[PDB]
RNA sequence: CGGCCGGGAACUCAAAGGAGACUGCCAGUGAUAAACUGGAGGAAGGUGGGGAUGACGUCAAGUCAUCAUGGCCCUUACGACCAGGGCUACACACGUGCUACAAUGGCGCAUACAAAGAGAAGCGACCUCGCGAGAGCAAGCGGACCUCAUAAAGUGCGUCGUAGUCCGGAUUGGAGUCUGCAACUCGACUCCAUGAAGUCGGAAUCGCUAGUAAUCGUGGAUCAGAAUGCCACGGUGAAUACG
């Protein structure tokens, strides 16, 4: 966990983008490499494609996810099952 | 030792005491060289042990430890391809080793709460000849007799 | 007066020992035998040179242990209270070597070696 | 010697004894007795009635039994329609907190199933 | 005067034994009283690397830096003996360091 | 190693000495108590900006002959194939094989 | 088995180091570096000059080499040129004022490292492996070495399979740690390959220890 | 009433140089020999203890991914860089370890005794705040001086009284601290809550002959942060060897 005295992390091309997003009013997926960025308030509604390392995964962010990392709702690994 | 005839170890004397066989005692029942603990635990099991059985600690564990001293012993001898168990007579430092160790592992077996006091029970059990350790010796002897048959092998 | 001087050493302890003739008093590093140690075991150690050559009552020693344990601290201890007998009285060489106090105990500690978990414990082995 | 709704052992003392509320450790019940007066080493027996509605009026100002599992049960459901990767391992049942998955994680999986 | 302290530190100890009974001859001819030469403790700095290339553990080799120490202490220091022993230059590879005051 | 590899080490040490001060003034602010949101935001903003290669821990010790990213004493600034080489061959001034 | 280095199980005992400087560890490295750096470019001008072993001596802020060499008259060349161009190339290398001093060795025979350099000359020049160790033997033998070892490995004659090849005469005790055992090495890179070169060369034994 | 300060070089200690141990002396066995067994003195006795030191060679043993290097191969790619991910997966099998299954113990209070090391983009005290990890201020110190740094087992008193427990700590939920551009994948540590299995483990199998095994803590390298591994240090300290 961060600490509360640094404040949460979030990247620059993520927050031009989600600015200039919520400013335009358009619904176009972002897409994005940072996975460390937390999410925020002002990002609620939003449809982010999140890098797993091999594509972006589309994540319609909601109030819930509010604090959680971008990362966490983008799987990296790919396991079904041994038998 | 293929080649070697250095014999024992000189031991020192009890403190407290000033005998070998019950240092001898101290350092069986000692484990993970914590000695102290050992040496309190042995001193107010004997205490305890002189006041209840008789006049003093080292009249009533000589005895104790003569009621569990074996005569005989077996080994595994193997001279005609397979192995036979062969009685053999045990040397007197080996009877004294042979007696104290039997009786520390039947102390630590019972049931008891302090380990002073299974001590203390388990020496006058032995004294009184009912003990676990008594027990083992018997056993040793009768196994002994009935491989007897193999005794000039 | 004379203040007979003895140094003892064990495994990392030293000791320095002056022995004065008066009573049977024992001064270890500003307290009593008791108070240093309270194994009962150091404290007869510490006894058993006076008790061989009888001087129990006749003599007042000061003692300071440095390094060590308690039972090194405690051996140390009796070598020097031999040491400083044997420089007093010269004639009890014979009794003290007999009873074993005159020679310095030399088994300090193996080092642990490379390749072994300890001094000669070694790892565990695997046939397969 | 019933506290919250469920008993409570009474030869025990009462710091032990407390514990075994739901909710309740060492440290807070300790600070509980603290408050509320009671030493630590008085058994649950020979108390009395004033003293237990005084335990009963401390441990109310914790959230502790059947709420608490509720509480925890509603944070891990709540995990799971995040559908983030702590609920992911949650509803699969594996080690949540990274540990390693290839050997010795027998907790969460349950005895071994030979193949 | 105040006094100077001279700190010497070498790998080798014989050299720096040398080096010290250089000072010290130096410093007493002139006059000034030494107070010395103190041996310091060594510090025996200890390395051990891996000598096999690719993957034999157990074979390895174990090194050491052993550094001496020698204290040279001069009170009451004279013009004569501050400005010889500057004049003095040692045998390189022994470490000095003049502390005054 | 490669010298591509080494060539990346040697840009880890001069972006690093270049943008030195600025992350020590960036991280004074970004830490130092009596700050502000505007102020802590702005130098934590600032700091993830900066040439990356800036930052001190993204820099890893290597032999300094062979570049051998693992095994290096950093007394020796050297490997541990290097260190007992030029040891063997009396170069390291005061440098015994140990026995004690 | 495999074999400890001679020279470096005997210094501090019969032989001296090489690099001879008090550094403390903020400078060691560095220090490090830069002998590496001198020792390399002075080797590599000085290949045909028959140099046997640079030595490197740090007073606090100068920089001095003293060349262990068979042929002073070629290092030195006219006058002061050559070691004039060395002494202000090894300057700026070091980053220090240096100044390099000229050892003339008596007796290239008997050096270790001369004999093994001859030697890779002569496989690199194509001359028999044996013919080349057999006459290095005799004539340190003859020069009055009490004992010298040479081996030769790898690809001897352009041969597919390696193998190894050593001559031995008079004692070379390698266990007696009070013994003088000159001992180096060296590289042959022919056309089929690297050959090594080993030499031993037992002068004698030091009773005083003399460090 | 602190070696703290006058003082003292007595003692510990710090290194540097020396002395000492050689079956040298005595007795016995013996081939009239080498040697062996005892014992006198001696701190040490029979290689005093430990380490380093690894003969000729064996295994076409290992390493072309330290390096060097013969041949072969790629050259707008087999090379170059950048962001994300992975090397941390998980039905399972094997190896090496750590912690336990408890009373020779757990917990609480009081209290004693080490050695060896590291420190300048570092070790960081005192004091103040925080339950704590830590934070602020900040002396000192390239250090027998200052810091890391309180050794733990032990000792004394109390409690628990044989329970799946005041044993055991896994797992999980919540809240945090610090390093670091950045702790989602995937860090360490702290607090509160939770409290799996486990009650000494089949066949089989491993290590160890003495300050050793066993047990108890401490330090260092690597390292921004990240050891139950590795390398060192000391405390307590056995049993047995007929053959
Ligand atoms: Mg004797
Ligand atoms: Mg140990
Ligand atoms: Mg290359
Ligand atoms: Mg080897
Ligand atoms: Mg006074
Ligand atoms: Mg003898
Ligand atoms: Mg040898
Ligand atoms: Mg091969
Ligand atoms: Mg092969
Ligand atoms: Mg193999
Ligand atoms: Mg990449
Ligand atoms: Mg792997
Ligand atoms: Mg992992
Ligand atoms: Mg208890
Ligand atoms: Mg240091
Ligand atoms: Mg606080
Ligand atoms: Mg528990
Ligand atoms: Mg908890
Ligand atoms: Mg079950
Ligand atoms: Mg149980
Ligand atoms: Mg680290
Ligand atoms: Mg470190
Ligand atoms: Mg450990």
């Amino acid at each position: 966990p961060r600490s509360l005295k640094k404040g949460p992390f979030i990247d620059l091309h993520l927050l031009k983008k989600v600015e200039k997003a919520v400013e335009s009013g358009d619904k176009k997926p972002l897409r994005t490499w940072s996975r460390r960025s937390t999410i925020f308030p002002n990002m609620i509604g939003l449809t982010i494609a999140v890098h797993n390392g091999r594509q972006h995964v589309p994540v319609f962010v909601t109030d819930e996810m509010v604090g959680h990392k971008l990362g966490e709702f983008a799987p990296t690994r790919t396991y079904r099952g041994h038998a | 030792p293929r080649r070697r005839v250095i014999g024992q170890r000189k031991i020192l004397p009890d403190p407290k005491f000033g005998s070998e066989l019950l240092a001898k005692f101290v350092n069986i029942l000692m484990v993970d060289g914590k000695k102290s603990t050992a040496e309190s635990i042995v001193y107010s099991a004997l205490e305890t042990l002189a006041q209840r059985s008789g006049k003093s600690e080292l009249e009533a564990f000589e005895v104790a430890l003569e009621n569990v001293r074996p005569t005989v012993e077996v080994k595994s001898r193997r001279v005609g391809g397979s192995t036979y168990q062969v009685p053999v007579e045990v040397r007197p430092v080996r009877r004294n080793a042979l007696a104290m160790r039997w009786i520390v592992e039947a102390a630590r077996k019972r049931g008891d709460k302090s380990m002073a006091l299974r001590l203390a029970n388990e020496l006058s059990d032995a004294a009184e000849n009912k003990g676990t350790a008594v027990k083992k010796r018997e056993d040793v002897h009768r196994m002994a007799e009935a491989n007897k048959a193999f005794a000039h092998y | 007066e004379n203040q007979y001087y003895g140094t003892g050493r064990r495994k990392s302890s030293a000791a320095r020992v002056f022995i004065k003739p008066g009573n049977g008093k024992i001064v270890i590093n500003q307290r009593s035998l008791e108070q240093y140690f309270g194994r009962e075991t150091a404290r007869m150690v510490v006894r058993q040179p006076l008790e061989l050559v009888d001087m129990v009552e006749k003599l007042d020693l000061y003692i300071t242990v440095k390094g060590g344990g308690i039972s090194g601290q405690a051996g140390a201890i009796r070598h020097g209270i031999t040491r400083a007998l044997m420089e007093y009285d010269e004639s009890l060489r014979s009794e003290l070597r007999k009873a074993g106090f005159v020679t310095r105990d030399a088994r300090q500690v193996e080092r642990k070696k490379v390749g072994l978990r300890k001094a000669r414990r070694r790892p565990q082995f695997s046939k397969r | 010697a019933r506290i919250a709704g469920i008993n409570i052992p009474d030869h025990k003392h009462a710091v032990i004894a407390l514990t075994s509320i739901y909710g309740v450790g060492k440290t807070r019940s300790k600070a509980i007795l603290a408050a509320a007066g009671i030493a630590e080493d008085v058994k649950i027996s020979e108390l009395s009635e004033g003293q237990i509605d005084t335990l009963r009026d401390e441990v109310a100002k914790f959230v502790v039994e059947g709420d608490l599992r509720r509480e925890i049960s509603m944070s891990i459901k709540r995990l799971m329609d995040l559908g983030c990767y702590r609920g992911l391992r949650h509803r699969r049942g594996l080690p949540v907190r990274g540990q390693r998955t290839k050997t010795n994680a027998r907790t969460r999986k349950g005895p071994r199933k030979p193949i | 005067n105040q006094r100077i302290r001279i700190r010497l530190k070498a790998f080798d100890h014989r050299l720096i034994d040398q080096a010290t009974a250089e000072i010290v001859e130096t410093a007493k001819r002139t006059g000034a009283q030494v107070r010395g030469p103190i041996p310091l403790p060594t510090r025996k700095e200890r390395f051990t690397v891996l000598i096999s290339p690719h993957v034999n553990k157990d074979a390895r080799d174990q090194y050491e830096i052993r550094t001496h120490l020698r204290l040279v202490d001069i009170v009451e220091p004279t013009e004569k003996t501050v400005d010889a022993l500057m004049r003095l230059d040692l045998a390189a590879g022994v470490d000095v360091q003049i502390s005054l005051g | 190693a490669k010298q591509s590899m080494k060539a990346r080490e040697v840009k880890r040490v001069a972006l690093a000495d270049k943008y030195f001060a600025k992350r020590a003034e960036l991280k004074a602010i970004i830490s130092d108590v009596n700050a502000s949101d505007e102020d802590r935001w702005n130098a934590v903003l600032k700091l993830q900006t900066l040439p990356r290669d800036s930052s001190p821990s993204r820099q890893r010790n290597r032999c300094r002959q062979t570049g051998r990213p693992h095994g290096f004493l950093r007394k020796f600034g050297l490997s541990r194939i290097k260190v007992r080489e030029a040891a063997m061959r009396g170069e390291i001034p005061g440098l015994k094989k140990a026995s004690w | 088995g495999q074999k400890v280095h001679p020279n470096g199980i005997r210094l501090g005992i019969v032989k001296p180091w090489n690099s001879t400087w008090f550094a403390n560890t903020k400078e060691f490295a560095d220090n490090l570096d830069s002998d590496f750096k001198v020792r390399q470019y002075l080797t590599k001008e000085l290949a045909k000059a028959s140099v046997s072993r640079i030595v490197i001596e740090r007073p606090a802020k100068s920089i001095r080499v003293t060349i262990h060499t068979a042929r002073p008259g070629i290092v030195i060349g006219k006058k002061g040129e050559d070691v004039e161009k060395l002494r202000k190339v090894v300057a700026d290398i070091a980053g220090v004022p240096a100044q390099i001093n000229i050892a003339e060795v008596r007796k290239p025979e008997l050096d270790a490292k001369l004999v093994a350099d001859s030697i890779t000359s002569q496989l690199e020049r194509r001359v028999m492996f044996r013919r080349a160790m057999k006459r290095a033997v005799q004539n340190a033998m003859r020069l009055g070495a009490k004992g010298i070892k040479v081996e030769v490995s790898g690809r001897l004659g352009g041969a597919e399979i390696a193998r190894t090849e050593w001559y031995r005469e008079g004692r070379v005790p390698l266990h007696t740690l009070r013994a003088d055992i000159d001992y180096n090495t060296s590289e042959a890179h022919t056309t089929y390959g690297v050959i090594g070169v080993k030499v031993w060369i037992f002068k004698g034994e030091i009773l005083g220890g003399m460090a």
